[PDB]
């Protein structure tokens, strides 16, 4: 279809190794948490427990395409 | 000599070796047999 | 050699195939059918 052909033009030439804007600025990432549960706070260890959905947003200007699809909803793969 | 032979021997055997089918994938099932060497059985709890 | 058509009937399916992509993307709902058989509910 089209989508792999955007997910093929948006991995050429892509070097995951450099964060966007390498020698430009630095890049803002908006975080958001989910607290699923707390869990057991022991006293023992010192330690605490806790599950959450950690959510992490930023701006990659190389993953950038032209369609009418707006959003590309991918799994781990990728 | 002896050893370059066994290698294009077992690089013969796998080359064009299809790893997700079983030996007669379309055919009459595979007999596996088992041997098991138990050398400890550790703790039994309860 | 009946094992060399069942290679190529899975590198044709493999061919051009895109695992990033649920089945029905563009079109309908990919929709899962569920089941569990419980072996040994555990402690």
């Amino acid at each position: 279809g089209d989508v792999t052909v955007i997910l093929n033009n948006l991995l050429e030439g892509y070097d995951n190794k450099l964060r966007p804007d390498i020698g430009v600025k630095p890049t803002l990432i908006h975080t958001d948490m989910y607290v699923n549960s707390i869990g057991p706070v022991n006293a023992i260890n010192m330690e605490y427990t806790i599950d959450i959905f950690f959510a992490q947003t930023w701006y990659d200007r190389r993953l950038k395409f032209n369609s009418t699809i707006k959003v590309l909803r991918l799994n781990s793969n990728m | 000599s002896n050893m370059s032979l066994v290698k294009e021997t077992v690089d013969r055997l796998l080359k064009g070796y299809d790893i997700r089918l079983r030996p007669d994938f379309g055919g009459p099932p595979v007999a596996v047999g088992m041997n098991i060497d138990i050398a400890s059985i550790d703790m039994v709890s309860e | 050699d009946n094992t060399t058509v069942f290679t190529r009937i899975l590198d044709r399916l493999l061919d051009g195939y895109d695992n990033r992509l649920r089945p029905g993307l563009g079109e309908r709902v990919t929709e899962v059918k569920t089941d569990i058989f419980v072996t040994s509910f555990g402690p």
